[PDB]
RNA sequence: AUAGCCGGAGCCUCGGUUGGCCUCGGAUAGCCGGUCCCCCGGGGGUCCGGUGCGGAGAGCCCUUCGUCCCGGGAAACGGGGCGGCCGGAAAGGGGGCCGCCCUCUCGCCCGUCACGCACCGCACGUUCGUGGGGAACCUGGCGCUAAACCAUUCGUAGACGA
RNA sequence: AGCAGAACUGGCGCUGCGGGAUGAACCGAACGCCGGGUUAAGGCGCCCGAUGCCGACGCUCAUCAGACCCCAGAAAAGGUG
RNA sequence: GGCGGUGCGCCGCGACCGGCUCCGGGACGGCUGGGAAGGCCCCGGCGGGGAAGGUGGCCCGGGGGCCCCGGGUGUUACAG
C-alpha cells in the first residue's frame, strides 16, 4: 500500500513525473536514496543550471526569496512540486503523501524496494551519452552529509550481506529438502506442472 | 542614473540581524576538530570579565623597529575560578546533522548548579534530580549506568561535557551557575569516555585547558546600548543643518 | 561478449504482432533495423520483418542467403527444429504461461489446496534438517 | 552512417599475461602487473587463440567519431605490453643560463627537491606518482631520470616538474631556462 | 503533396482532346509515386504541364492505374536521383536504398531527406528510380550488406514494454 | 468471507483543460491499463461508500453511519485503461483520489 | 520535575481502508546460482549449470463456511501457555533462543456420519478494529505529593514589553 | 515606427465559446435551457482531459542546446564539430 | 373476489419493445495485368547460357590438430 522507489540510477524528471502522478491517485509513495538519482547531460552543465537557479533570490529580502534546497531528497521534493497543482488544497494534501530520503532509514533498510524500469538511466540514455549524479551535484553546491550519508550507507551493505547470505542458506536447504522428497510430493507436484508453475 | 563618487556601504551584512541576542552565555558554535593521536583535553572555558590595565613587556620581533624595546598594551583581566563537571552527553552522527544520543549527570549536584534549573529559587522546593539520584545506590541502578555508558562506546561519535561555573567564589551578585556543554578532543571514543567518567564531580583548573602564549577565541554578547539611531548604529554621514525633518 | 548473431539461417522468437508466438527462420539482411524472413513450416509467410519483434535464439541451420522457400522447409524438416524447440528450457517456461491463463477456477482451487500440503511437507522437512544441523554444529 | 563492424587484433608476446574480465582488462609479467578500465567506450574484448597469443577488441554498429576510439584502446593495450616488458625511461635536461639549478631527491624517487632555480629563494617541491622511480643518472651532470611502468604516470611526472619550473613573466624567448624531457625510452632494450 | 504512410507507384497515361486541327494526340505515360489515385491523377498533371504545353482542361486521363511489385519478397538495391528544393538555390542528387519494392524506396527517400536536408514532399520532384545490381552500388552503407556470410549481434537492446511493468522489483537486462 | 469489488480509483471528473463537466466521473480501476482491457467492466456498477455523521438506515440490517453514491460503468476513457462512469448524483470533490468499489454482479458472462 | 501506569463493558465524535512479501550489492558490449579439486586471512581464481531471467514481482507466502464422529497420509523434534537472555541508534522490534507445571497427533490434506433460521432472487456485505480522540461510569493493584507567571528586587538590560 | 495616409475583403468596435501560458483584431467556430454521441483548431511525460502505441525512418551534444502561425529577438562571415 | 382508471410513502431491482449512438464477432461476392506475387509436381521436365553477396574442390596462412576463420582461381562440383 506504499511504493518504496529505490533512486538509485533513476532519471530526475522521468522519476518525478511517475510520482507524481502516483501521488495524486491517493497512493502514498517513499523516494529513497536520492542521492542515488542521476540526471542526463554533463556534469559541468547541471552545476551552472544549479549555480544559476542559486542566483535567482529576491533583491529586498532574500529570506523571503526562493528557498534553495541542498539536500538530494529536498531537491527532487522541489522538482516533484513542481509537476503538482500545489497552490490547491489537493496538492498540497498530495504533497504529504510523499517522503523523501538521503540514504536508507531503518524504517527502510528491511523491506524490498520498487524499482521503476521506465524512469531508468540503463532504459532511457543512450551509453555513449553523459550523466550526473545528485549526490556528488548536492555536496559539489553546499550539501554537507555526502560523506555522512556514504559512511551509513556502507554500514548498512554488509548488515544486509549477512542477511542474504544466511537467506541464501536458508533457502539452499529448502531446494535440498525437496531432493530427498520427491516420493511423497509428485502427486502434488504434478497438479502443479500441469497448470503452469514449476515448468 | 548612478552614483556619482564611489563609495563602501556602511557596516557589514555578515553580522546582519542586529537583534537582542537570544542567549545571554557565550555559544560555541564550532567546537576545533580532533584527531585520535592527541590526548584528551578540553577545547572551551567559561570565564567573566573583570577590568583591564597596562602591561610593561620586552618585545623579541626580528627586523622591526620595536626590537628589543618596551611597550605597553591593554590587557583584559578575566576572573576565571575552576569548573564543576556534573554530567558528560554524547552524540550520535546523522545524515541530518549531529544528534544528541544520551546525556548522564552526576550522582549529586551542587546547589550552585540546582540554581539553572528553577526560574524561581525562593518558591520552588529545589526538588529536582532527587529520584535521578536514587538511581546510584541500587544494583539494577549502576548496572543501568554502565549500559548507557557501553552503549555510548558503541555509537556516539563526539563526546561533551556538562561543567559549570562556581558563583560562590565569586564576588558577583548572582548565585546561578551557568551550565556549558564542552567538546572533549582527544584519543578514540572509549578512552574519551572513560577520562570524562574519572573527571566526574572533580576540579578543573584553568591550566588544565589553555596556556601562556597561545591563541584563543573570546565568545560573548556585546555591551547593551538599547534603541539607536542609523548614525550611532551603522555610522552613517550626518546631513547638513539645513534639514527640515532632521539631520 | 555476445553468443547469438543476426546472420543467414538462425532460427528466431517473434516478440509481437500478428505472428507472436512462433518460430520464424532468417533468409536474409535487408536494412540495418530489417531483415528478410521466412517461417515455412510455422505458418510465418516470407516476409521482411524487423529486428524490433523478434527474440533470436541458438539454432542455426544453414542455406545460402537467398535461398528459395522450398529450400528452407527442407531444412527446417532436416534439422528438425520444432521438436527440439519444444524441448529447450525455452519453450518449456513459454507454454507454462499459457496453461497458469485458462487455469479455471476449479482448477485454480485444486492448485491452492495442493500447494498447502506440498509446502506442509517441505516446511516440515526443511524443520528436521534445522534442528539436525544444530546437534552436528555441537 | 554506422560501419557494421570494425576490429584491430593486438599481438601480445610470450613473457606478458593477460587476462580480462568484464571490459577491464590486466597485463602482467616481468616487471610487475598492469591494470587499466575501458569501461568509459563500450567495446567487446575477445581473447581467443590458443597460447592466448593476440587480444582483439570489437565495436559493432560504430561511427566515425568512436571507431577512432577503437584504435587507440589499441595504442594502450601496447603501451601496457611495452611497460611491462621493457619499461619507460624518460630522461630529462637541465637548462640554465647562470645559476645552477640543485636537485635532489628525497624519499627513494618518490619527492623532487629543486633549488637555486633562477636564483630563487623559493624551494619547489614536486610529489611523484606512485608507481615512477625518480632518480639522477652518472657519468654527467644534468640529468634526471624518471623510471617506471605505466606510460600515463611517467609522463605525466615529467610533465610535473616541467610546469613547476617556468618563468613567470619574462621574455622567454631570450630566457630559456627549466627542465624539459630530453629523451623518451624505456628500461631495458632487446 | 502529402507523403503519407507507404507510398504507391501509379501508371498514369493521358492525351490532348481530339482538336480540329489535330485527329489524335500522342499519348504520354509516367511513372507517379502518391499515397493514392486521386493525388496521382493531380501530381501527373504538375509534371505533365511542365514538359509540355499542356493543361488539365485541354487533356484528359486515358488510363490510371496501379502497378505492382515484380519481385516483393526479393531484397534489391535501388538508384534513386533527386530534384528537392533548399532554402538557397535547388539541387540534384543521386541516392542508393536497399529494399523490397520500388515504392517502399521511394517511401524511404522521402523520410530520409526530410531527416537529412530537412526538404518537405512538395519540394522534392522524383525522376528515376532504376533497379541496379550489388556489384555497381557506389554508397558504401549499401555495398556494407553485399556479403554472403554477413554476421553481427545486437549489441544495445533498447527494451520495449516498459510501462506494463511499471512499478518491478529486479533491475532489467539490456542484454540478450 | 473476502472482496468482491475491484478496486478503482475516483481520478477526477469529465473535463478540459480549462472546463470540467462534473456530471461524468473517470476511473482507473487497478490492473486495468489498456484499452481493450476496459471492456469487462463496461456496464458495471459502480458505488463510492463513504460515512458521515447522523445515522441513516441500512437495507437489511441496523442503521449505520454509512452512506453509498450508486452509479455504473459506461465507457472506456482515454487509451491506457482509463474508463467513464456517470452516478446519480454528481460525485463530491472530496473523493478525488479516493477508493470507489466496481461490483461484478452486472455481469454480462 | 511533574500538584499518572497496568490491566473490564456501554455512549458521542473523527475518519480513511476491505490479506501480507522480513531487505544483498551491482552491471547493462553483460549477469545469476552451486562444485570447491586451488591460494591465503571473507576475497580472488577455476569448473559446472541456467540467461528473453522459472533460485522468475509475467513472481512468492497464507487462505477462513463453521461444528460432530470415524478411516487413510504427515507428525512424534511438532501446535499453544510464563520468566529471563541477548541482537536494534540514521528517524531504534513485543525479533529470536533457553527451560515451565497443562494441552493433542485435536492442528493440516483426502475421503464417511450427522448438525448449523433453508429468513422463501436483490444495496452500502466481508477486515485493519480492543482504530484515534472525548466525557463519564468499573474493578483493584502500583504509585507522586510539583512548577510557571504576577508582585518585589537586581541593571551585565531596557521606549513599553522583553 | 505599436508612425501617418489610401484600394478590395474580413473582423474588433457590438461578441460570448475551444485553442495559442496571458492577450480587442490570430486559428476554429459564433450563443435559448439540457442529456447522449461526434468533431474543428489545437493537442495526448506532470500541472492538464488525452499515446502507460513493444510507434516507423534519420539528424543533433551546446562550458549561451532546442522546442509550434500571429509573436515577441538577430545578420555578413567562419568551423579538420 | 374479478374488470377499467390513477398512483407505487421511501429506497431499489428486473424483463421485453421502440428511437439515437459507440463497439465487436461470423459468413458471402465483384474489379485488377480477367491481380501481382507465392506454394507443389526431382531445381516440375529438356535444351541453352551468365556472374558472385564464390557452394564444393584446389592453393596459402593460423588455431587446436581434425573442424572453423580469412585471401585467391573458378561456373554449380557435395549449395545456390
Amino acid at each position: 500500500q506504499v511504493l518504496v522507489l529505490d533512486g538509485r540510477g533513476h532519471l530526475l524528471g522521468r522519476l518525478a513525473a511517475i510520482v507524481a502522478k502516483q501521488v495524486l491517485l491517493g497512493r502514498k509513495v517513499v523516494v529513497v536514496r536520492c542521492e542515488g538519482i542521476n540526471i542526463s547531460g554533463n556534469f559541468y552543465r547541471n552545476k551552472l543550471k544549479y549555480l544559476a537557479f542559486l542566483r535567482k533570490r529576491m533583491n529586498t529580502n532574500p529570506s523571503r526569496g526562493p528557498y534553495h534546497f541542498r539536500a538530494p531528497s529536498r531537491i527532487f521534493w522541489r522538482t516533484v512540486r513542481g509537476m503538482l497543482p500545489h497552490k490547491t488544497k489537493r496538492g498540497q494534501a498530495a504533497l504529504d503523501r510523499l517522503k523523501v530520503f538521503d540514504g536508507i532509514p531503518p524504517p527502510y533498510d528491511k523491506k524490498k524496494r520498487m524499482v521503476v524500469p521506465a524512469a531508468l538511466k540503463v532504459v532511457r540514455l543512450k551509453p555513449t551519452r553523459k550523466f550526473a549524479y545528485l549526490g556528488r551535484l548536492a555536496h559539489e553546491v553546499g550539501w554537507k552529509y555526502q560523506a555522512v550519508t556514504a559512511t551509513l550507507e556502507e554500514k548498512r551493505k554488509e548488515k544486509a550481506k549477512i542477511h542474504y547470505r544466511k537467506k541464501k542458506q536458508l533457502m539452499r536447504l529448502r531446494k535440498q529438502a525437496e531432493k530427498n522428497v520427491e516420493k511423497k510430493i509428485s502427486k502434488f507436484t504434478d497438479v502443479l506442472k500441469t497448470h503452469g508453475l514449476l515448468v | 542614473s548612478h552614483r556619482k563618487f564611489s563609495a563602501p556601504r556602511h557596516g557589514s551584512l555578515g553580522f546582519l540581524p542586529r537583534k537582542r541576542s537570544s542567549r545571554h552565555r557565550g555559544k560555541v558554535k564550532s567546537f576545533p576538530k580532533d584527531d585520535p593521536s592527541k590526548p584528551v583535553h578540553l577545547t572551551a572555558f567559561l570565564g567573566y570579565k573583570a577590568g583591564m590595565t597596562h602591561i610593561v613587556r620586552e618585545v623579541d620581533r626580528p627586523g622591526s623597529k620595536v626590537n628589543k624595546k618596551e611597550v605597553v598594551e591593554a590587557v583584559t583581566i578575566v576572573e576565571t575560578p575552576p569548573m564543576v563537571v556534573v554530567g558528560i552527553v554524547g552524540y550520535v552522527e546523522t545524515p541530518r546533522g549531529l544528534r544528541t544520543f544520551k546525556t548522564v549527570f552526576a550522582e549529586h549536584i551542587s546547589d550552585e548548579c540546582k540554581r539553572r534549573f528553577y526560574k524561581n529559587w525562593h518558591k520552588s522546593k529545589k526538588k529536582a534530580f532527587t529520584k535521578y539520584c536514587k538511581k546510584w545506590q541500587d544494583d539494577a541502578g549502576k548496572r543501568q549506568l554502565d549500559k548507557d555508558f557501553s552503549s555510548m562506546k558503541k555509537y556516539c561519535q563526539v563526546i561533551r561535557v556538562l561543567a559549570h561555573t562556581q558563583m560562590r567564589l565569586l564576588p558577583l551578585r548572582q548565585k546561578k551557575a551557568h551550565l556549558m556543554e564542552i567538546q572533549v578532543n582527544g584519543g578514540t571514543v572509549a578512552e574519551k569516555l572513560d577520562w570524562a567518567r574519572e573527571r566526574l564531580e572533580q576540579q578543573v583548573p584553568v591550566s588544565q585547558v589553555f596556556g601562556q602564549d597561545e591563541m584563543i577565541d573570546v565568545i560573548g554578547v556585546t555591551k547593551g546600548k538599547g534603541y539607536k539611531g542609523v548614525t550611532s548604529r551603522w555610522h552613517t554621514k550626518k546631513l547638513p543643518r539645513k534639514t527640515h525633518r532632521g539631520l | 561478449v555476445f553468443r547469438r548473431f543476426v546472420e543467414v539461417g538462425r532460427v528466431a522468437y517473434v516478440s509481437f504482432g500478428p505472428h507472436a508466438g512462433k518460430l520464424v527462420a532468417i533468409v536474409d539482411v535487408i536494412d540495418q533495423n530489417r531483415a528478410l524472413v521466412d517461417g515455412p513450416c510455422t505458418r510465418v509467410r516470407r516476409q521482411a520483418m524487423p529486428f524490433k519483434c523478434m527474440q533470436l535464439t541458438d539454432f542455426i541451420l544453414k542455406f545460402p542467403h537467398s535461398a528459395r522457400q522450398k529450400y528452407v522447409r527442407k531444412a527446417w524438416e532436416k534439422a528438425d527444429i520444432n521438436t527440439k524447440w519444444a524441448a529447450t528450457r525455452w519453450a518449456k517456461k513459454i507454454e507454462a504461461r499459457e496453461r497458469k491463463a485458462k487455469m479455471t477456477d476449479f482448477d485454480r482451487y485444486k492448485v491452492m489446496k495442493a500447494k498447502k500440503m506440498r509446502n506442509r511437507i517441505i516446511k516440515n522437512e526443511v524443520k528436521k534438517l534445522q534442528r539436525a544441523a544444530l546437534l552436528k554444529a555441537s | 552512417m554506422k560501419t557494421i563492424l570494425s576490429n584491430q587484433t593486438v599481438d601480445i608476446p610470450e613473457n606478458v599475461d593477460i587476462s580480462l574480465k568484464g571490459r577491464t582488462v590486466i597485463v602482467k609479467g616481468p616487471r610487475g602487473t598492469l591494470r587499466r578500465d575501458f569501461n568509459h567506450i563500450n567495446v567487446e574484448l575477445s581473447l581467443l587463440g590458443k597460447k592466448k597469443k593476440r587480444l582483439r577488441v570489437d565495436k559493432w554498429w560504430g561511427n566515425r567519431k568512436e571507431l577512432a576510439t577503437v584504435r587507440t584502446i589499441c595504442s594502450h593495450v601496447q603501451n601496457m605490453i611495452k611497460g611491462v616488458t621493457l619499461g619507460f625511461r624518460y630522461k630529462m635536461r637541465s637548462v640554465y643560463a647562470h645559476f645552477p639549478i640543485n636537485v635532489v631527491i628525497q624519499e627513494n624517487g618518490s619527492l623532487v627537491e629543486i633549488r637555486n632555480f633562477l636564483g630563487e629563494k623559493y624551494i619547489r617541491r614536486v610529489r611523484m606518482r606512485p608507481g615512477v622511480a625518480c632518480s639522477v643518472s652518472q657519468a654527467q651532470k644534468d640529468e634526471l631520470v624518471l623510471e617506471g611502468n605505466d606510460i600515463e604516470l611517467v609522463s605525466n611526472s615529467a610533465a610535473l616538474i616541467q610546469q613547476a619550473t617556468t618563468v613567470k613573466n619574462k621574455d622567454i624567448r631570450k630566457f630559456l631556462d627549466g627542465i624539459y624531457v630530453s629523451e623518451k625510452g624505456t628500461v631495458q632494450q632487446a | 503533396m502529402k507523403a503519407s504512410g507507404t507510398l504507391r507507384e501509379y501508371k498514369v497515361v493521358g492525351r490532348c482532346l481530339p482538336t480540329p486541327k489535330c485527329r489524335t494526340p500522342p499519348l504520354y505515360r509516367m511513372r507517379i509515386f502518391a499515397p493514392n489515385h486521386v493525388v496521382a491523377k493531380s501530381r501527373f498533371w504538375y509534371f505533365v504541364s511542365q514538359l509540355k504545353k499542356m493543361k488539365k482542361s485541354s487533356g484528359e486521363i486515358v488510363y490510371c492505374g496501379q502497378v505492382f511489385e515484380k519481385s516483393p519478397l526479393r531484397v534489391k538495391n535501388f538508384g534513386i536521383w533527386l530534384r528537392y528544393d533548399s532554402r538557397s538555390g535547388t539541387h540534384n542528387m543521386y541516392r542508393e536504398y536497399r529494399d523490397l519494392t520500388t515504392a517502399g524506396a521511394v517511401t524511404q527517400c522521402y523520410r530520409d531527406m526530410g531527416a537529412r536536408h530537412r526538404a518537405r514532399a512538395h519540394s522534392i520532384q522524383i525522376m528515376k528510380v532504376e533497379e541496379i545490381a550489388a556489384s555497381k552500388c557506389r554508397r558504401p552503407a549499401v555495398k556494407q550488406f553485399h556479403d554472403s556470410k554477413i554476421k553481427f549481434p545486437l549489441p544495445h537492446r533498447v527494451l520495449r514494454r516498459q510501462h506494463k511493468p511499471r512499478f518491478t522489483t529486479k533491475r532489467p537486462n539490456t542484454f540478450f | 468471507s473476502g472482496r468482491l469489488w475491484c478496486k478503482a480509483i475516483f481520478a477526477g471528473y469529465k473535463r478540459g483543460l480549462r472546463n470540467q463537466r462534473e456530471h461524468t466521473a473517470l476511473l482507473k480501476i487497478e490492473g486495468v491499463y489498456a484499452r481493450d482491457e476496459t471492456e469487462f467492466y463496461l456496464g458495471k456498477r459502480c458505488a463510492y461508500v463513504y460515512k458521515a455523521k447522523n445515522n441513516t438506515v441500512t437495507p437489511g440490517g441496523k442503521p449505520n453511519k454509512t452512506r453509498v453514491i450508486w452509479g455504473k460503468v459506461t465507457r472506456a476513457h482515454g487509451n491506457s485503461g482509463m474508463v467513464r462512469a456517470k452516478f446519480r448524483s454528481n460525485l463530491p470533490a472530496k473523493a478525488i483520489g479516493h477508493r470507489i468499489r466496481v461490483m461484478l454482479y452486472p455481469s454480462r458472462i
